[PDB]
């Protein structure tokens, strides 16, 4: 059995640095290299570079050579990724994987087999931040077909995650709490929304409860019909 | 050191009892030689990547750290792309020779 | 250079194009939410433990991916990759998201103008949920009044819990910005069919 195992999910601030880790296990991890890879949210893969596990010989891809720093431990079987002076762009899962070639000019017909989990790296300018939440309320433009939509909004909250119960775990019918979006300003925002019986509103009472642990925040709000 | 890795090609130039085509060279200059090793070092994974077995894994990996160590470059020396490709078994045997011509040095 | 998207039945035997201009090509296969996983090198071999089902081939200037006997195990991205000799650089395709199919639907699409409790924050948010549709797969383009806007807006990647997708999408605006227009459109996009809502600052 072979395994790559990495760190853990980092948070950085622009003009930082992240140090991300490879632990290699069930094999000669000092024979081989390793080859690492990444992939901004929702996008491709780009090559990063590579790194004898062997020498220490390294292969920077253009747009990276610039900030990375690739070593390797040869007595802990880790290699590093190491990329500096962080900007926005560079939020981003980071991979590694192993790569037959521990000489540079072997790297040219390399596979990569097999690949780390990961490692999520977020880089925001900002720290922790409570939610606000905004309601989403019901109307004749949100509704029907005997059913109406409803919801709240959480904004600008940092970091992650905010989790959203409604009426308390009562109601899960119709429910739906999206995923959050990274918005330029690093901070986050989410919505969660919840299909009702259009005529249960101005009757029932559908209270949304907003759960953010990392701020220490948890809010509870009433959305209704607006007026 | 070199001497091992002649006896490790064996298991294997058998254990393998099919395949494709590796990248192979006899033409082998003495002054182009580390290239051509390493050629056949990477060449060498492409079996035990197409094999599921364990057994040769564990043995190309000592061979590698034989045959890395050993030789922890040159000019002129032709890439690996552009090498003769040949059998499982043309590979294997074209390997014990350039494992001689180390030897002999 | 390969299609972002790609469909299949199960059972079906589909094919995913990695084209451009002439050496080696090698494919992996990134299942959902896992890390990718090399299913094809030197244009045809196959590691062991992956499927016969699964094979490729060079063509022309461009190989490709023929994976059959399709299951939903199968759904995920497929990347080529290659190595530029010229730039001495390992290069990968864009992608090519493959959804293995199980029905169909379309999207429920609901626009949230800002609470007024919002306005107050000194803030405008606009909210297009998207829902119930499959595949997930939607085009978001949003308007104020009747010109076209791109600034302001962030649109989710759509998730999963009816088996069906859900994604949404958020106009950010200036209450003055939303005061200074007569109305404001979300339009969604799928499977080449159109549904469009609105709202007006009153």
């Amino acid at each position: 059995q072979v395994q790559l195992v990495q760190s853990g999910a980092e948070v950085k601030k622009p003009g930082a640095s992240v140090k991300v880790s490879c632990k290699a296990s069930g094999y000669s991890f000092s024979s081989f290299g390793i080859s690492w890879v990444r992939q901004a949210p929702g996008q491709g893969l780009e090559w990063l570079g590579w790194i004898s596990a062997f020498n220490g010989y390294t292969k920077y891809a253009q747009k990276f050579q610039d900030r990375v720093t690739m070593t390797t431990d040869t007595s802990t079987s880790t290699a590093y990724m190491e990329l500096r002076s962080l900007r926005s762009d560079d939020t981003a899962v980071y991979y590694c994987a192993r790569d037959p070639a521990a000489w540079p000019l072997q790297q040219s017909l390399a596979w990569f087999d097999p690949w780390g989990q990961g490692t999520m790296v977020t880089v925001s300018s900002a720290s922790t931040k409570g939610p606000s939440v905004f309601p989403l309320a019901p109307s004749s433009k949100s509704t029907s077909g005997g059913t109406a939509a409803l919801g709240c909004l959480v904004k600008d909250y940092f970091p992650e995650p905010v989790t959203v119960s409604w009426n308390s775990g009562a109601l899960t019918s119709g429910v739906h709490t999206f995923p959050a979006v990274l918005q330029s300003s690093g901070l986050y925002s989410l919505s969660s929304v919840v299909t009702v019986p259009s005529s249960s509103l101005g009757t029932q009472t559908y209270i949304c409860n907003v759960n953010h642990k990392p701020s220490n925040t948890k809010v509870d709000k009433r959305v209704e019909p607006k007026s | 050191n070199w001497v091992n890795v002649i006896s490790d090609l064996k298991k294997i130039e058998d254990l393998i009892q099919i395949d494709a085509t590796l990248y192979t060279e006899s033409d082998v200059h003495p002054s182009c030689k580390v290239t051509a090793m390493k050629c056949f070092l990477l060449e060498l994974q492409v079996i035990s990547l197409e094999s599921g077995d364990a057994s040769i894994h564990d043995t190309v990996e000592n061979l590698i750290i034989l045959a890395n160590n050993s030789l922890s470059t040159e000019s002129g020396c032709k890439e690996c792309e552009e090498l003769e490709e040949k059998n499982i078994k043309e590979f294997l045997q074209s390997f014990v020779h350039i494992v001689q011509m180390f030897i002999n040095t | 250079t390969q299609p972002p998207s790609a469909s299949g039945t199960p059972g079906q035997r589909v094919t995913i194009s990695c084209s451009g201009s002439t050496n080696y090509v090698y494919w992996y296969q990134q299942l959902p939410g896992t890390a990718p996983k090399l299913l094809i090198y030197r244009d045809r071999r196959r590691p062991s433990g992956v499927p016969d089902r699964f094979s490729g081939s060079k063509s022309g200037t461009s190989a490709s991916l023929a994976i059959s006997g399709l299951r939903s195990e199968d759904e995920a991205d497929y990347y080529c990759a290659w190595y530029d000799r010229e730039l001495s650089e390992w290069v990968f395709g864009g992608g090519t998201k493959l959804t293995v199919l199980q029905p169909k639907a379309a999207p429920s699409v609901t626009l949230f103008p800002p609470s007024s409790e919002e306005l107050q924050a000194n803030k405008a948010t606009l909210v297009c949920l998207i829902s119930d549709f499959y595949p997930g797969a939607v085009t978001v383009a949003w308007k104020a009044d009747s010109s076209p806007v791109k600034a302001g807006v962030e649109t989710t990647t759509p998730s999963k819990s009816n088996n069906k997708y859900a994604a949404s999408s958020y106009l950010s605006l200036t209450p003055e910005q939303w005061k200074s227009h007569r109305s404001y459109s979300c339009q969604v996009t799928h499977e080449g069919s159109t549904v469009e809502k609105t709202v007006a600052p009153t």
